[PDB]
């Protein structure tokens, strides 16, 4: 009865989320026409966490896809699994954001936010009990970061006790692809620290080093980097849909993880990621899966967490495994390494197991780490914002429609403390 | 685990087939286009002499 | 005169770019005269099989027009929603209020309203 | 839906528009007489011609363009040339007697009789179609109607439309290569409207195109047809992300905010990198990382100013063809590795990147080659400040002896407008100074 | 149960290292794809020491191959057996080594020291216990010296308890393969003494000695020179690996040989060697085996054993063999001459006899011998190095690397005391 | 990883980059069309299976470009590397460096900056020019001056033709061949000298071909430059490179002067006899009475000896033949090198070229020794610069564009100090 709603935001979220429904529907066994043709029997037993019913026994996914340009909605509808979405559930404006966070927060997107919520109140009416919403956006552009934030602060106010979850493409340090990035990213963390229950840091530079050094690909396009994120969003909530031993839902992973209510910026990673030459050479055992979770390469955020202590650590294993090999292997991390762990929590590890593996693997995991190294990309974003704002480099494109300048030095007030809050909890 | 192994090798075979196809057909089409250049060049030279 | 024969192609290219002989509107290679003006050199020759585009990625808009005809969705309905139940049963139906709404198990010792 | 309107002014701008509308017609399937040539053959997935054409009732596509001239002879080659059966005959607006190298004629006394026509014909075009990304006009500095009527068109078109974007394309005089003695008097005095009333004003010199052809290509003695074909491949690369979809696409709104820091620094450059003779394209590679290192070479710029003297404020990169996104990010960090390529102290990000799947098309009879890859590098640079330093010196040297002034002052022009233009460009030589030093 | 991780570096380390795990897998019986090809079940007991059980009946090398130059990687993958090697275990650098220790140890060792050490810490952490360790590398060449001896010190901080060990190659002291190899080899062994626990060194002059006068086999290549080592360096770890009558560890033989843990310099060589012409004339008895390790006709390394006394000897064996004439042969070589043996300490030997011989040989053996003869090769180096340090020519390469001229004089006094340490242990 | 990107400067440089690239392009299977990964050392790749040798054909005389291009190998050496000047420099360091040399740096910057992107890891630069000609002494000088500022520590070795003391081709050539090496001791790593009199000596008495052209002398340099950089390209018994002997043949940053000698110079009348043993071919290296610089070593210092080998090579006879070199004392003993050798072994035997000059060869060895014999035979050119700088000859064409008379004695004191330090190195250590 515990079901969720999958909002998609911006143009980066529509590459993530359109690949998200080609992974879930692979798992639940749905054709592109929307009719069940699957193998096993408990596979559609919990189909109602995500999907919905229609006439004649056809299943439609539930979502709402927003954009400020109409080009992406035609691209999603012409996708491989693009037939199953309802045509009422697409909402889109007519004039693009133009990489302007202020246009996508005040003048170009606020006409649309009164029409997305009419879709959302129609999908949240149909529930038995909502577990929480879900959003996918990008912290680099205009229409993912502005209006995708304006969805959050209005959904949270009118659904206050649901477990809001997000997935964020944090901008890169220096290998970047927009001139006006730090105005776009520092103005979004100001409204993302106080309105989200969990938020994930997805570097686009740690998502290339995976695709060179542990997968050894040749031409890593965007078609598979959407897939690496879309295996983690399936991996966190496998405990929600499928049975097992020591299940842990979308909410019970939040309670164990965030010790103080401003420190909810995580860093994920997926455990068996093996090069296709070395598929013959990996050994399927539980300890070999664990050394990939805590390896510094499979961190998928922008900072190496050996520069500090983990605060709390998750591990959502999937498959068939003895749960003695689960609870012993996490202990051997906390004793071999001791200085890299916070010592006023006597056990830093939450575990979970479910019995239904991903399609085509024996077992898989999903690492979640609330490391204290995440202050580092908060300094590098803030240092590239206090150099622009010394002499007002690009400011007149944002100021001219109604944003005064004091909402920019208010942002670093709500940003330079959050650099410090990781430092006081770094030690003693 | 063995059926995963054959799936891996199948993807290797598909990749090398596609690479050799792209190399072969695009070099042949380049040769075709350059013969077209030679023909058009000689026609324009004859036009110059006629004028 | 058939560009899939001469060049390989992506199989979704339209027939206009497939067959180049239909572009009949261009100039017809007149032998030169002295009174040959220079601005007339623009567009003086028809395209041939070599110059057709190999791939084509145009932006269709048929779905976007046929969805955004009229207006976008907006809720103008009366406030219809059932407050659901916490317990999972099709017979047991309790909410935050009305916690005593269930089928009573048949107690032998006394009627069930006496605890 | 996502359209643009191309307004052509003057003898230079019309002969750009003879080259553009040849090249957009080749990019779609459109014949020179309209007539989408499909005959009883089914097809699905189209409408990539809404940005520059209009499908009418008979099935004949007519583009959105007005052609403005004050000269009769230039436009009447179109009315009798091959493309006569394409333009609507009200949209080839023709003047009667020309400006004859005169700002004062083209802005005060001859364009008054004609401005009522063009602003009726533009409003007919825009009311017809849904949106408007922005106009893309074409003109030239060194002539009368190219800089007079253009200075009167832009003052009137920024009032009654406003918030719809504009672009601007220029022909800029050389240090050496000039065609008129009136050339400095009107390339100084045309900046009273291309500062206030233009959102981006691109800059193209005749001299570097005269030199880029002799060095990359095996061509000598290139005429004006070969200059028009190159600038047709810029306008068909800025707007290529509107029509043909891509992995990372920039609209006309998108690169406007990533490229001009302050609202009086809108004078970017442009370069086209894989320019190569069609014999030489057989030889080299022209990779994904080869053609981005060529954008910053001083031999392959567009205005003859040394790029190793200024500091680059912003760069927008417009890739075209089969480009992968890992190879782009390998290229950019290599440029920031080298320390003879200079970026301003308050801009560590640096770049904006766009990628389209459509390969750059070929033109028949064109000396450009067929290459799978292309890029058009937009940049705003402090080195263009040293490009007015050879035009202010050619203006006050003229003005002190008061040569060639009595034509302007007899046509409704006052002498207080000459020296007012000189201070308004000597002010801008400090705006491009004051944002140059470090903090 | 006991496991072994392998670190391996460079070009000459790879060529010895590609042959080693080719002839490791002969007695383990491993397919050139990698699956089981055991001919008996006593040969499949502690195959887990070197191999991880990859699934399918598969087995992989627990071995890390690094190189800073990919141009000698193809000499390894295109070998006769080079399909076992895992591609994640390959990591390759883009900058050349330059035939230099200082470039390879300071400059180009700096970038990739964290990349190798995190992978080695990845593979060694999954051990239940690491018994022994090795490295195959050279001293006459750059990154085999540079990256070879840098990484022994970096794991030395993290893993100080487990036993590391060195299979090294001195460059040829008779005919040079780099002109100024006292700069390469002596600056790399200066790191190596405190880096490692023990040192195995074979030289090519003892290798060309055997095939010329003793084996009667003209024209040996580097595949013949790699056949007197790659069974030798698997010939000491026998009794841990294949079960025997008198089984011994790798650490425990390194425990029983010495009362004083200061010095460690060995010389390996394989015992059952005689000419293929003399293959049927000369297979007589186990005394014929013992009359090869003792005699210097077998030269193990370049140093001649007849120069000085032996503080100890050690003679391991594989295969079922006698006991009373083991007792006889250590007595009859004592009585005739006692100049080899020290006259103070009477007991020296460590006779570990196994049950399992290799295929094709019945009575196998390996000799590790400690004496004062390693002094001799360093003494002509102390006639080589002082001829070239009094003029300081090639040091103009070495000033700009990142070091001064004071590491040169200090490191030679870290060796010239050891020459004095050997010569006063030899006396009295 | 193995790539020696080059650049040609000169009529001499492009004639050598014709007739050494004969053997370079017959070592691989590229017929002169440019069509069909050892090739990736030199040849780039297009998309469509076509190549460019990573080289630039810089020269200011406009004749050598057309004469090279009108050969068989027309579209092989592709025409955009072909950098042509309008008027030649004509024995003038001032013309070739200052008044015409500054004109084409903007071209050479493109054509050497774009080549760096097309290799995996760039090894270094071998460069081709000559000393008795002005534009081959000037652009090479200014090339090193700009490039070692911009890049720096990349490998830089020179190919050139040095005036042997008997015969020469220009009058005042000890001027222009002694000014241009004020930058080869600064911005480059090593230097090759090959005088053509030392090839005219050998091309009669080791191949029985009287009257040899310079295009026959352009192929024994090919039979050097094959085995020198060919060890990079093919996995031998020990895969040796050029940064290797960049380190190994340089004891001081002043004395980088190796001596090149290749073993198989035998006729088809002589090929009925040589057994191609390692002993006889290494004798054909280390008996310098028949080698490629005309200086007898019997007053020189026998320091550093790199020996490269191609073909049917056995290490036991290599280590017997280098030991055989170490037996006899007529090659004596330098003090501070005890052994000072290098063995390099490569498994592609060299290619016999049609139109070539000798018969079937199985075995190859080439030697580069550092020896002070030609360092003390530098004193002849050093002493006879003075006999023409006693009387102020030819200076007027030099001095007009920037060869002022101070530099003419600056180079003199700079290069007298070089001999004064040669004498102290030749004083026993
Ligand atoms: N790049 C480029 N510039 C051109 C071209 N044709 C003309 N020009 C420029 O146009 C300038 C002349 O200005 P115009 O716009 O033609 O002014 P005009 O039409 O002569 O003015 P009137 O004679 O009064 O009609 C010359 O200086 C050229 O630089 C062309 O085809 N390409
Ligand atoms: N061995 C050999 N020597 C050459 C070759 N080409 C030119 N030379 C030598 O070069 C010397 C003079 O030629 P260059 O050095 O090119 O002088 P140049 O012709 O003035 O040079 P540029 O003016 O730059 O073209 C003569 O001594 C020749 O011996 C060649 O192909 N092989
Ligand atoms: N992970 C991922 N990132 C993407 C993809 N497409 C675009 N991006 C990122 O999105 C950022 C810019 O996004 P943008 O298009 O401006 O998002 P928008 O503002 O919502 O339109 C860039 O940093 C890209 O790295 C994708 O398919 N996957
Ligand atoms: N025994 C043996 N020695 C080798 C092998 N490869 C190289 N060597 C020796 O290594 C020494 C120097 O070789 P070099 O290539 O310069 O060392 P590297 O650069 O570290 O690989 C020489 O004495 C060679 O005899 C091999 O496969 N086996
Ligand atoms: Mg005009
Ligand atoms: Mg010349």
């Amino acid at each position: 009865m515990r079901e969720i709603v999958h909002l998609q935001a911006g143009q980066c979220g529509n590459q993530i989320g359109a690949k998200f429904w080609e992974v879930i529907s692979d798992e639940h066994g749905i054709d592109p026409t929307g009719t069940y043709h699957g193998d096993s029997d408990l596979q559609l037993e919990r189909i109602n966490v995500y999907y919905n019913e229609a006439t004649g026994g056809k299943y439609v996914p539930r979502a709402v896809l927003v954009d400020l340009e109409p080009g992406t909605m035609d691209s999603v509808r012409s996708g491989p699994f693009g037939q199953i979405f309802r045509p009422d559930n697409f909402v889109f404006g007519q004039s693009g954001a133009g990489n302007n966070w202020a246009k996508g927060h005040y003048t170009e997107g606020a006409e649309l936010v009164d029409s997305v919520l009419d879709v959302v109140r129609k999908e949240a009416e149909s529930c038995d009990c909502l577990q929480g919403f879900q959003l996918t956006h990008s912290l680099g552009g205009g229409t993912g970061s502005g209006m995708g934030t304006l969805l959050i602060s209005k959904i949270r106010e009118e659904y206050p006790d649901r477990i809001m979850n997000t997935f964020s493409v944090v901008p890169s340090p220096k290998v970047s692809d927009t001139v006006v990035e730090p105005y776009n990213a520092t103005l979004s963390v100001h409204q993302l620290v106080e309105n989200t229950d969990e938020t994930y840091c997805i570097d686009n530079e740690a998502l290339y080093d995976i695709c060179f050094r542990t997968l050894k690909l040749t031409t890593p396009t965007y078609g598979d980097l959407n897939h690496l994120v879309s295996a983690t969003m399936s991996g966190v909530t496998t405990c929600l849909r499928f049975p097992g031993q020591l299940n842990a839902d979308l909410r019970k992973l939040a309670v164990n993880m965030v010790p103080f209510p401003r420190l909810h910026f995580f860093m994920p990673g997926f455990a068996p990621l093996t090069s296709r030459g070395s598929q013959q050479y990996r050994a399927l055992t539980v300890p070999e899966l664990t050394q990939q979770m805590f390896d510094a390469k499979n961190m998928m955020a922008a900072c190496d967490p050996r520069h500090g202590r983990y605060l709390t650590v998750a591990a959502v294993f999937r498959g068939r495994m003895s749960m003695k090999e689960v609870d012993e292997q996490m202990l051997n991390v906390q004793n071999k390494n001791s200085s890299y762990f916070v010592e006023w929590i006597p056990n830093n590890v939450k575990t979970a197991v479910c019995d239904i593996p991903p399609r085509g693997l024996k077992m898989s995991a999903t690492f979640i780490g609330n490391s204290t190294a995440i202050q580092e990309l908060f300094k590098r974003i803030s240092e590239q914002f206090t150099a622009m704002f010394r002499r007002k480099a690009f400011l007149h494109w944002y100021t001219g429609e109604g944003m005064d300048e004091m909402e920019f030095t208010e942002a670093e007030s709500n940003m330079n403390d959050l650099v410090s809050e990781y430092q006081q909890y770094q030690d003693a | 685990n063995m059926k995963l192994m054959q799936n891996a090798l199948q993807s290797l075979q598909e990749e090398t087939d596609k690479k050799k196809q792209k190399k072969e057909d695009m070099r042949r089409e380049q040769k075709i286009y350059y013969q077209y250049l030679a023909q058009r060049h000689e026609e324009e030279k004859a036009q110059e002499k006629e004028l | 005169e058939k560009t899939s024969d001469w060049y390989r192609v992506s199989e979704d290219l339209p027939a206009r770019f497939n067959n180049p002989a239909w572009f009949r509107g261009y100039r017809t290679k007149e032998p030169p005269s002295v009174y040959r003006t220079s601005n007339q050199a623009y567009g003086s020759r028809a395209p041939t099989v070599h110059e057709m585009p190999k791939v084509f990625y145009p932006n269709s808009y048929k779905f976007s027009r046929q969805v955004a005809v009229g207006g976008m969705f907006q809720n103008n309905t009366l406030n219809v929603y059932m407050e659901k139940s916490i317990v999972t049963g099709p017979d047991n139906y309790i909410t935050s209020y009305d916690r005593l709404n269930f089928h009573p198990s048949y107690r032998v010792c006394r009627p069930s309203i006496c605890d | 839906m996502r359209e643009c309107i191309s307004v052509h002014v003057g003898q230079a701008g019309v002969q750009i528009g003879n080259a553009c509308w040849e090249l957009y017609c080749l990019e779609h399937g459109i014949q020179p007489d309209g007539q989408m040539p499909s005959d009883k053959t089914i097809g699905g997935g189209d409408d990539s011609f809404n940005t520059f054409f209009s499908e009418t009732g008979a099935g004949k596509h007519v583009p959105r363009a007005v052609f403005v001239d004050l000269e009769p002879t230039v436009i009447d080659e179109v009315r009798t040339g091959t493309y006569r059966q394409l333009f609507h005959p009200e949209q080839l607006i023709t003047g009667k007697e020309d400006a004859a190298n005169n700002y004062a004629r083209g802005h005060y006394t001859i364009g008054k009789e004609l401005i009522d026509l063009v602003l009726d014909r533009i409003r007919k075009l825009a009311d017809q179609c849904t949106g408007l990304q922005g106009f893309l006009i074409f003109h030239s500095f060194g002539g009368g109607t190219g800089s007079g009527f253009t200075s009167l068109l832009m003052e009137r078109l920024s009032v009654d439309y406003g918030k719809k974007s504009k672009l601007e394309f220029s022909i800029y005089p050389a240090p050496q290569v000039s065609t008129a003695v009136v050339e400095p008097y009107n390339s100084i005095l045309t900046t009273h409207t291309t500062l206030e009333h233009s959102d981006c004003a691109f800059m193209v010199d005749n001299e570097a195109i005269y030199d880029i052809c002799r060095r990359n290509l095996d061509i000598e003695r290139p005429t004006y047809t070969n200059l028009n074909r190159l600038i047709g491949q810029i306008v068909s690369s800025i707007t290529a992300s509107l029509r043909f979809d891509g992995a990372l696409n920039v609209d006309l709104t998108e690169f406007q905010t990533n490229l001009v820091p302050y609202p009086r620094i809108h004078f970017p450059l442009a370069t086209y990198a894989p320019v190569i003779s069609a014999e030489k394209a057989y030889h080299e590679q022209l990779s994904v990382a080869e053609i981005t290192n060529a954008c910053f070479e001083p031999a392959n710029q567009m205005v003859k100013c040394d790029p190793r003297h200024g500091k680059y404020m912003a760069c927008c990169l417009l890739y075209r063809g089969d480009v992968v996104p890992k190879d782009v990010n390998a290229a950019i960090a290599t440029i920031k590795t080298k320390r003879t390529i200079q970026f301003v102290d308050w801009c560590p990000t640096g770049f904006k990147v766009g990628i389209n799947y459509q390969p750059p098309t070929v033109v028949p009879g064109g000396d450009l080659a067929k290459v799978q890859r292309a890029v058009c590098m937009l940049s705003n640079t402090t080195a263009i400040a040293e490009a007015w330093a050879r035009l202010d010196h050619k203006f006050d040297l003229m003005y002190a002896k008061r040569a060639f002034v009595h034509w302007y002052v007899g046509e409704g022009m006052e002498e207080g407008e000459f020296s007012e233009a000189r201070e308004d460009m000597a002010a801008l030589e400090k705006d491009y100074e004051e944002v140059g030093m470090d903090s």
